[PDB]
């Protein structure tokens, strides 16, 4: 009952639920550490995994708070 | 870690088959794996049926897979040894993209190559001098697979 | 009519057109609800891309049709 | 369908104080509707400040819509 | 829109019942409200109870409330006229600030005054130079309202 | 001991602390909740600001007591 807001809260990179998520100025979201990781082994422009939107300086972002308290909420309905 | 991004590939490619592919690995190893490609319906590769071979790296999906042609194939950017010079494979490569939809975009090359820029000079020089000659060649080397 | 479009990251969207909207028009929506821009779309139906300015009837797309939906590339 | 009922709380806009409409998150990490943050910025010009943490922006940031946030707020308005 | 962010507000604030903090409309303007706040206990001002009006613009919660004082206190930001020199209330308004965090704001205000930039300058001096007759002073002014 | 901490949208959180505890590692706690840094987080209980660098204890705050937080504010 809980699948379509599962595959919703699944990161794009480790396809798995997202893990403190940060969200791109084009608005897509990623595991803080699965993008981090994804702009740690390039440089040059920065490109969404998503929708390749181009960042000639690493955009800095924080973790999306709101996104973390959904994904928490969602283990706990997931589980019980 | 790159085992796991590939093992999950995996199981949601078993759970359910693409129509566009086949896909799996060679014997123990999951960084090495074998697929199969249909050629588009209306095409010079109808019906063909092309292998493929996909190498993972250690540090997938953050560097692309190596992906090559073992069937031969006759196009302007895939050259004898199966090399694909294509550039989600390189420079416009993203960690979201799965191999279902490598092989899928890999799929759509073939009816739309580029010949300005080629990796066999010759054979995009066929397609832009004569492309009905360029789809009989394509067409017979289909049906051989050589 | 209804088509479903497969995103890049394997979702399934559910997208209301109709048959004389063009290739432009369908990827305006999926824009719409994935935010990736139509530049970067790259649409395949039957392992073949679908350009722009072509109408869904041209690639003889009918009802609940599924579009494969990746990233723009370029041969080399 | 929801088995999530303090999700309310989480998916209301701290301007409007009603569920996301087209929210967007700013590089901070803090979501808004759209044209709830488009009508404080452009009241508020200058430097532009974070409604939660007062975060500086010379520039006004360019920001699309989440669109994952937006699916969530969807399928719990739907429920 | 101003009145249903206003109506929402009062709504949460009638769940909310924050403490030291009171506040609702008292006629059918919810764009005037009636607020009260009570003094700090162990200060000066404990005991006491502070009224205010708050006048909501037609921009809100993007532009900040005009809030006063009706209830003469003994403060350095805070004149006879009731007149708050806030920055919240100003410059460094949030449209995420609600009435009741103002208040509550407001509240905090009182035992942590700004002297070196005050809006009265003669109780600012008796504060930087005898807090101990400044206390007294504003408990004096707490009993006698 | 268990602490509620009221953010800056009426949302209450929870944290586990101690009377040990200081108020900015109390506004680094709230930070990693609610994203807002130390500097602009201004704590409130009993109607008063609660100073950094001074502990939970100094301030009387026992278990289930609620803090409050506002925005950094500054008289004029
Ligand atoms: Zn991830
Ligand atoms: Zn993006
Ligand atoms: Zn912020
Ligand atoms: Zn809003």
């Amino acid at each position: 009952e809980l699948c379509p807001l599962a595959e919703e809260l699944s990161c794009s990179i480790c396809l798995e639920p997202f893990k403190e998520p940060v969200t791109t100025p084009c608005g897509h979201n990623f595991c803080g550490s699965c993008l981090n990781e994804t702009w740690a082994v390039q440089g040059s422009p920065y490109l969404c995994p998503q929708c390749r939107a181009v960042y000639q300086a690493r955009p800095q972002l924080h973790k999306n708070t709101v996104l973390c308290n959904v994904v928490e909420q969602f283990l706990q309905a997931d589980l019980a | 870690m790159a085992l796991k991004r590939i093992q999950k590939e995996l199981s949601d490619l078993q759970r359910d088959p693409p129509a566009h592919c086949r896909a799996g690995p060679v014997g123990d190893d999951l960084f090495h794996w074998q697929a199969t490609i249909m050629g588009p319906p209306d095409s010079a590769y109808q019906g063909g049926v092309f292998f493929l071979t996909v190498h993972f790296p250690t540090d997938y999906p953050f560097k692309p897979p190596k992906i090559a042609f073992t069937t031969k194939i006759y196009h302007p950017n895939i050259n004898s040894n199966g090399s694909i010079k294509l550039d989600i494979l390189r420079s416009q490569w993203s960690p979201a993209l799965t191999v279902s939809k490598v092989l899928l975009s890999i799929c759509s090359l073939l009816c739309d190559p580029n010949p300005d820029d080629p990796l066999v000079p010759d054979i995009a020089q066929i397609y832009k001098s004569d492309k009905e000659k360029y789809n009989r060649h394509a067409r017979e080397w289909t049906q051989k697979y050589a | 009519m209804q088509i479903f479009v497969k995103t890049l990251t394997g979702k399934t969207i559910t997208l209301e057109v109709e048959p004389s909207d063009t290739i432009e028009n369908v990827k305006a929506k999926i824009q719409d609800k994935e935010g990736i821009p139509p530049d970067q779309q790259r649409l395949i139906f039957a392992g073949k891309q679908l350009e722009d300015g072509r109408t869904l009837s041209d690639y003889n797309i009918q009802k609940e049709s599924t579009l494969h939906l990746v990233l723009r590339l370029r041969g080399g």
